């Protein structure tokens, strides 16, 4: 099956600069015209970049021309975009966008043709830094149990419980960008109320922008 | 050149929706988008529905319009659309702003309302936050309300807006930030959850 | 046939 996998992606300030990367599995590369497509928070697609099957001809859309980059590796069956001197504006979710069709039928710029789309990666161009999570649990025939993950930038945070093991009955809230410009979450299982005093519940918090693994138990209130 | 859609648009579970896309000479793409995920291809180069997409959608290209149809709208289409083509003039691709569709008449479901007072560890930290997690609706369409003792609260409410869970239900959080002086200073605290009329209360004490 | 909009000039 056809996957496009990107990678790159993070926190960086404003005039600072990003290489994304997109590793192609399924199909061969050389065949395809490429193109980079781009998602502000809350907003809708807009196209940024394409390339030629062989890289002979880019395009760019008018707002990162100069800046952005758009480049291939036929060999190693990724698709790059260099992005320099960036901007607030820039901040999005970044698609690697393939069409359906090969570079004699579809062109980089026919998004019409898309077929297969990137998991994205997330561009924060904020002069803010990061900051890790503060997790403080949230104590309970059936109890709420959960864990409050508190005080971080950027997104995102990943919330599994005992070791992913336990999958039923959990629920992992969005997050909320408070007024100061950090985030914070929550994550509630409802597990049964006579296992409370035998079983024990973990919340495994994971924030990559600032390498933070915390494991916090949930236990009953004293 | 640009793509115009509606930005929404809504259709009775096992119904059939008709979106349209507004664009000139063009051979378009209809990408589906559900909240935390990537976009998917439902239809690319007008009518061609790629393998694995179920045949109750279909794409048309009429002169100068786009057309994505759904028959028998299901519970999983509620989503966001988007149309894909070609600018010419500028040498680029174009997108169309989405069009959410709601899909309708599923059933009425009642929020399941869960109150948490803040925990030892936060207070410890010199913070009070009180966690409203409200869970299992349709529509997805809240009001919370804070009560201070029987006095609403103006200061330090967060509220997300309504997304779906894994079930098709709704959920949303409220949370309100205190000082460990005003959480001691009241008896208690409550939220005012209020889904079609109907008011869910819970309360929380020192 | 379809016939991509832009290639590389020969």
């Amino acid at each position: 099956e056809v996957q496009l996998l990107e990678s790159g992606g993070g926190l960086v300030q404003p005039g600072g600069s990003l290489r994304l990367s997109c590793a192609a599995s399924g199909f061969t590369l050389s065949s395809y015209q490429m193109m980079w497509v781009r998602q502000a928070p809350g907003k809708g697609l807009e196209w940024v970049a394409g390339i030629t099957g062989r890289g002979g001809v880019t395009g760019y859309a008018d707002s990162v021309k100069g800046r952005f980059t758009i480049s291939r590796d036929n060999s190693k069956n990724t698709l790059y975009l260099q992005m320099n001197s960036l901007r607030a504006e820039d901040t999005a979710v970044y698609y690697c966008a393939k069409p359906a069709l090969d570079s004699d039928q579809c062109g980089f710029p026919e998004a019409g043709c898309i077929d297969a789309w990137g998991q994205g990666t997330l561009v924060t161009v904020s002069s803010a830094s990061t900051k890790g999570p503060s997790v403080f649990p949230l104590a309970p025939g059936t109890a709420a149990l959960g864990c409050l993950v508190k005080d971080y930038f950027p997104e995102p945070v990943t919330v599994s419980w005992n070791s992913g093991a336990l999958t039923s009955g959990v629920h992992t809230f969005p997050a909320v960008l408070q007024s100061s410009g950090l985030y914070s979450l929550s994550s509630v299982v409802t597990v049964p109320s006579s296992s409370l005093g035998t079983q024990t519940y973990i919340c495994n918090v994971n924030h990559k922008p600032s390498n933070t693994k915390v494991d916090k138990k949930v236990e009953p209130k004293s | 050149s640009e793509l115009t859609q509606d930005p929404a648009v809504s259709v009775a579970l096992g119904q059939t929706v008709r979106i349209t896309c507004q664009g000139d000479d063009s051979y378009y793409g209809w990408y589906q988008q559900k909240p935390g995920q990537a976009p998917v291809t439902v239809i690319y180069g007008n009518d061609n529905r790629p393998s694995g997409i179920p045949d109750r959608f279909s794409g048309s290209s009429s002169g100068n319009t786009a057309s994505l149809t759904i028959t028998g709208a299901q519970a999983e289409d509620e989503a966001d659309y988007y149309c894909g083509a070609y600018d010419s003039s500028g040498g680029g691709g174009i997108f169309g702003g989405g069009t959410k569709l709601t899909v309708l008449g599923q059933p009425k479901a009642a929020p399941s309302v869960t109150l948490f007072p803040p925990s030892s560890e936060e207070l410890q930290a010199n913070k009070a936050t009180l966690v409203c997690l409200i869970s299992d609706f349709y529509p997805g369409a809240v009001t919370v309300a804070w009560k201070a003792d029987s006095s609403p609260v103006k200061a330090g409410v967060e509220t997300t807006t309504p997304s779906k869970q894994s079930n098709n239900k709704y959920a949303a959080s409220s949370y309100l930030s205190l000082t460990p002086e005003q959480w001691k200073s009241h008896r208690s605290y409550s939220c005012q959850v209020t889904h079609e009329g109907s008011t869910v209360e819970k309360t929380v004490a020192p | 046939k379809k016939v991509a909009v832009v290639r590389t000039p020969p």
